[PDB]
C-alpha cells in the first residue's frame, strides 16, 4: 500500500515560509511526479505546484507563481513545497498526490494524502 | 454499457394504446431487454389486457439537489385497477414488467439519469445475520416510492453496500439529456420459483440515480419531472378465493 | 467508452489518446496528438469507443506492478474548447466506462480475502 | 462563388480514419476541388498511410477583433511525424493537402470565415524589384501559424496588394456560420516544376480572414475556435541521403 | 566441428547488396545455419529492406596480445539507422542475424579465429543467487563491444565458468587463416517467448577468442583487422507509440 504522509503544515504569519513535505512509501518515486492541491474552506479541489521525479520539469499554478517552489528528493522518497511569500488566499487545507506524473489538473492524480492544515495567519 | 446515439431530437410520435391506456412514446425504438428474455407465460388464468395494460405512478421531481428514488415490483402498482386486484384475491402470481420511464426537459437542460432494475433489490442495513429488518411498511412505500440519500439507502452504495459504478451489471439505460428522453426496460420474471406470492415478496426494484447533476441555463424551470409507466406482461395468477370483497 | 453529459447546445472536441506500453506519459496535447488517438467531437456524437489492443511483449501480462509488463496511458486533451451558447452552465462532466473483448482471458486461479 | 445549402443543422457523423489517426467530420458531402484536379503520382517512393494520414495543426481563437490567419505548405506541416521527417532526409518532394477547417458554434452565433488557398502566396512587402525580402524565419512561421492586420499582411489587400474581394478566383468555400461548420479543400501539387525541394519553396497557402464579423448572443462563449486538419495526399520523395539523424 | 576445406584461396567475388549496402563477400558458399533452422516469421508489421540490410559495425585490430573479443544482440545494432530506431519505437521486436564476419591476412599470417555465438550469453560473476549484476550500461558495450581476458569474462572459461573447449556445442565456425577468410552464421530467433522487448533482453552474443596466435613473418603488418557485419532478418515489430521523437 502506497503512502504519502503530508508533513509541513500549520499557522504561520501573511510572507511566512512555510516547506512542505511527503514521504512516498509503495513504488519508485522515480516511475510517477508529484504535486499539491489546496482548498479553501467550502471551496474547490485547486492546484498549486508539480513536478517529475525523473525530468524535474517544473509547472505551477498561475495565481501562486513565483512565491511557491516545488523540489524533489529520490534519495528520502519526498517532495519540498517551499511555500515562501504566503498570502491570506493561500490558506486552504492542502493536499499532496502522486502523477503519472506531472501536471496540475483537476485531479489527474491518484495517492491522496491526509490533509495537512495550513492557515496564513494576518494581523 | 448503453453507448446507443439514436438521433438527438424528436422523429415520430408513435402511441402504445395497450387496453384503455395510450402513451403517445417519443419514438418507439432504443428498448432494452433484461437479460434477453420476453415475459412468458408458465410452461392458470391469464387475464391479458384486463391486468396486461399502462397504468402511471406519480411524477416526481428531480431537482439539483436530488439523491435518487427507488420503487418496488408489483409493490408499486399494488394500487392499481385489475392489477391491484388480482394482486389481493390470489394466492399465487408471477409477472412482467415494461418500465418505461419518460423524462422531458430542453435542449437547454443538461444531466444523467440511469434507470437501474435491480432484481431481488433488498435495501441498507448491513445486518447479513438478519436482513429483511426493516417494516413491511416501510420496504413498502407504494406508488409514492422511497428515495435515496447522500429504511436508508446510501446512493454511491446503491443503498445496499456495493459501490455505484458497479451497478451496472443490473439491466439499465442511462436517460441522458443530450441525447434520449426515454428509457424502456422490459423485465421479465426473476425469482428463485416458478410462481410465488406477490403480497410478500418483491421481485424488481426500480432505482432511478442521478449520474451527472442538474444544470439549467440561466433562469429556468428550476426542476424538471420524470414519469414512471409500468405495465404487467404476460401475468397469470390461481386461484380465485372467496373474492373476498374489501 | 466516455460518455459526454452536457447540454445538447454545448459543442467542442476533445482528443482521446493512447500510448502504447512503455512509453512516456503524454504531457502535452503535440505529444499525445502522434501515438494512437481519437478525435471525439461532442457537437455531434455524444459517445466514444476507443479499444485498446494487444501491443504486448509478453503473451501473458501482470496484473501485478512490474516494470517487463507495464501497461501505458489513456489521456483526454482539449482539441479545441469547449463552447456553450448563451448563460448555460459552464461546467459539465463525462462518464467513463471499461469492459472486456471476445479474446481476453484469464489464468492461474488466486485469492486475496482478509478477515 | 460558394453557393450551397447543404442542410443547415447535423444529420450524419462519419469519421474519416486514415492510418493512425480519426476525424469524425460534421458529414462528408460539400468539398471543394481545386480546379478539378485529384493529387496524383508523378508520370520513386510513395510512402502512402506512413506519410499520408491526418496530422493536426494548433487550434486558434476566433475574436471580434480577429483580423485573420496564414499558414503555409508544406511548412506547417514541417514538425508532424514521418512527414515531418521525410521533408528534412530527401532533397526531393511534391505534396498533396486535404485542408479540413472545422469551426464549431451555436445556432447563436453569426459570422463568416473564408478559407482561401493561395497557389504561391508571397507575402507584403511592395518591392517588386527584391521580392522574398523578409527572412527564411519570419516566411515560415511554422505549426503556430502568423496573422493578418487591419512581415505585415493587409487583410483587405490579402496581404500581398491585390483587393480582398479578387480573392475568390483562388479555391475558397466559406464557412458561414448558419450553414457549414465545416470547410473541405483538396489542393493538387502546384509549381513550376514536376518536383521540387520542400524545405525552401512554399507551394500552397491557407488563409482563413472574417468576411462577416463575429456576434454572440448577450453573454455566450467571448471566442470560438477554429481548427485546421491537413493531410499529405499521393505524395513521393527521392532518395534517401545519409539518414543524417539528427 | 567446422572441419571444411572450401578451395584456399580466391575464385569467386560475389556481392550481397541488399537495400542500400553492398557486401563483396569473398565468394559465398560456405555457411552454417543455425541448429538447421531459418529465420521465419512469427506463425505483424515487416519493413522488409527498411530494416533488413547490412550494417558494419566497428573494426578491430587482432594482436599477438589478444585475448578475445564480444558482443551482444540486439544490443550492438541499437545504433544502427532504422534497425536502431524501431529498436526504442515499440515494445516488441523479434529478429534473425546474418553474422557475417570477414578477416583478411596474406599468405604469410598465421592463427585461428572461432566465432561462437552463444544464445543468451550471461558473462561472468559466480553469483548463481543474484545473476545480470552487472549494471545496464556496462552489460551493453554497443557498437564498439567488450573485450574477453587472460564485468569480467574470462577466455578459457569463456567468460561465463564453463572450459572453452566445449563452446563447440554452440553455433559456429573457425576462421582458420590459412584457409578461408570469411565466417557466416545465420542466427534465427531464440528466446523463451514468441516476441519480446529487445531494449532489455539480449538474444545471441557474438564471442570471437583467439584458438592459434598471431604469428607474421619476420616483419609485416603488427596487426591484422576483423570485421562483423551484421543484418537483421525477417523481423517484425509491435506497435508504434507516440513515434517519441527523441
Amino acid at each position: 500500500q502506497v503512502q504519502l504522509q503530508e508533513s509541513g503544515g500549520g499557522s504561520v504569519q501573511a510572507g511566512g515560509s512555510l516547506t512542505l513535505s511527503c514521504a512516498a512509501s509503495g513504488y519508485a518515486v522515480s516511475r510517477y511526479s508529484m504535486g499539491w492541491f489546496r482548498q479553501a474552506p467550502g471551496k474547490e479541489n485547486e492546484g498549486v505546484a508539480a513536478i517529475d521525479s525523473s525530468g524535474v520539469g517544473t509547472t505551477y499554478a498561475d495565481s501562486v507563481k513565483g512565491r511557491f517552489t516545488i523540489s524533489r528528493d529520490n534519495a528520502k522518497d519526498t517532495v519540498y513545497l517551499r511555500m515562501n511569500s504566503l498570502k491570506p488566499e493561500d490558506t486552504a487545507i492542502y493536499y499532496c498526490a502522486s502523477g503519472f506524473g506531472l501536471s496540475l489538473s483537476r485531479y489527474t492524480y491518484a495517492y491522496w494524502g491526509q490533509g495537512t492544515q495550513v492557515t496564513v495567519s494576518s494581523h | 454499457s448503453p453507448n446507443i446515439e439514436a438521433c438527438g431530437y424528436s422523429d415520430r410520435v408513435l402511441q402504445l394504446t395497450l387496453g384503455n391506456s395510450t402513451i403517445t412514446t417519443q419514438e418507439a425504438a432504443n428498448s432494452v431487454v433484461a437479460y434477453g428474455r420476453w415475459p412468458e407465460y408458465l410452461r392458470p388464468t391469464e387475464p391479458d389486457v384486463a391486468a396486461c395494460r399502462f397504468y402511471t405512478l406519480d411524477t416526481v421531481s428531480w431537482t439539483k439537489e436530488s439523491r435518487g428514488w427507488w420503487w418496488k415490483l408489483p409493490d408499486a402498482l399494488r394500487d392499481m385497477g385489475l392489477f391491484g386486484q388480482n394482486m389481493y384475491y390470489h394466492y399465487l402470481g408471477r409477472s412482467g414488467y415494461t418500465v418505461h420511464v419518460q423524462c422531458n426537459a430542453s435542449k437547454f437542460h443538461q444531466g444523467a439519469l440511469g434507470v437501474f432494475a435491480v432484481p431481488e433489490m433488498c435495501l441498507a442495513g448491513d445486518s447479513n445475520t438478519t436482513t429483511m429488518h426493516t417494516s413491511y411498511q416501510n420496504a413498502n412505500p407504494g406508488e409514492k416510492g422511497g428515495t435515496f440519500t447522500g429504511f436508508c439507502p446510501v446512493d454511491y452504495l446503491l443503498g445496499n453496500g456495493t459501490l455505484l459504478g458497479n451497478a451496472f451489471v443490473f439491466p439499465h439505460q442511462i436517460i441522458n439529456l443530450r441525447t434520449n428522453n426515454c428509457a424502456t426496460l422490459v423485465l421479465p420474471y426473476v425469482n428463485s420459483l416458478s410462481i410465488d406470492s406477490m403480497v410478500k415478496h418483491n421481485n424488481w426494484g426500480i432505482a432511478i440515480l442521478p449520474l451527472a447533476p442538474l444544470n439549467f441555463a440561466s433562469e429556468s424551470s428550476p426542476e424538471i419531472p420524470i414519469t414512471l409507466t409500468i405495465a404487467p406482461m404476460c401475468c397469470e395468477f390461481n386461484g380465485l378465493r372467496n373474492i373476498t370483497l374489501p | 467508452t466516455f460518455l459526454f453529459c452536457g447540454s445538447m447546445m454545448a459543442t467542442g472536441k476533445l482528443l482521446v489518446s493512447y500510448a502504447p506500453p512503455g512509453a512516456d506519459p503524454p504531457k502535452k496535447r503535440k505529444e499525445a496528438m502522434l501515438g494512437t488517438h481519437v478525435i471525439w467531437d461532442i457537437g455531434l456524437q455524444s459517445s466514444c469507443t476507443m479499444v485498446v489492443p494487444w501491443i504486448s511483449n509478453t503473451t501473458y501480462r501482470q496484473t501485478i506492478d512490474d516494470s517487463f509488463t507495464e501497461g501505458g496511458y489513456i489521456s483526454v486533451f482539449y482539441q479545441t474548447r469547449i463552447v456553450v451558447p448563451l448563460s448555460t452552465p459552464r461546467e459539465m462532466d463525462i462518464l467513463g466506462f471499461v469492459s472486456a473483448c471476445n479474446d481476453f482471458s484469464v489464468r492461474l486461479l488466486r485469492d486475496t480475502t482478509h478477515i
